């Protein structure tokens, strides 16, 4: 039985922390909802 | 229940203890999450019961108490926010510039930020505030790395 809990408003924060890249990626979607990378 | 928008944990007690399955937005008297976080499955908030109204399997997304409200697109230049929120920490925001998806039926955007799997439903915003999409759906890359697309649903 899932329950649900308030965690926060949604708003963006100035001086949040800033990281991760920004990758380019060829990619399949199949019938399940599940990403794959094509090579 | 509560009603008023914002982000919201989706816990389960069918586990050991209390665990966080995922996340999702509240946002004009409807719930949004990923399809793989609840399955489709009813909630409860509080004494309140919040039906499922809208899921796709293949967008791995669902709306709860009405349609999908969420509209907003990522513009394709600026840094966006992923809004995290961990199983049992406090919601953090991580400003990133996403990466793309490129598929036969077009470009999606993409952040490449790695939390548990329990984070699923995790909000990205604009700089407006406003969310264009959910945190939780990808791929895992050559070097191990997970890089989320940003999954958006369609306001009918």
């Amino acid at each position: 039985d899932m329950y649900i809990e308030r965690a926060g408003d949604i708003t963006w924060e100035k001086d949040a922390e800033v990281t991760g890249n920004s990758p380019r990626l060829d990619v399949a979607l199949d019938e399940s909802g599940d990403f794959s990378l094509v090579e | 229940g509560e009603t008023t928008d914002g982000v919201y944990r989706v816990m389960t007690r069918r586990l050991l203890g209390s665990t966080q399955v995922g996340v999702g937005v509240m946002q004009e008297g409807v719930f949004h999450t990923m399809w793989h976080v609840t399955k489709g499955a009813a909630l409860r908030s509080g004494e309140g019961r919040l039906d499922p109204y809208w899921g796709d399997v293949k967008q791995d997304l669902v709306s709860y108490c009405g349609p999908w409200k969420l509209d907003a697109a990522w513009d394709g230049l600026s840094e966006v926010q992923l809004l995290a929120v961990p199983p049992g920490e406090r919601a953090k925001n991580i400003q990133t510039l996403p990466g793309i998806f490129k598929t036969k039926d077009g470009d999606i955007g993409a952040v490449a930020l790695d939390y548990p799997a329990g984070t699923s439903g995790s909000p990205i915003l604009d700089k407006c505030g406003r969310v264009i999409g959910l945190y939780g759906n990808g791929v895992v890359i050559k070097n191990g790395s997970y890089v989320s697309a940003i999954t958006q649903g369609k306001r009918e």
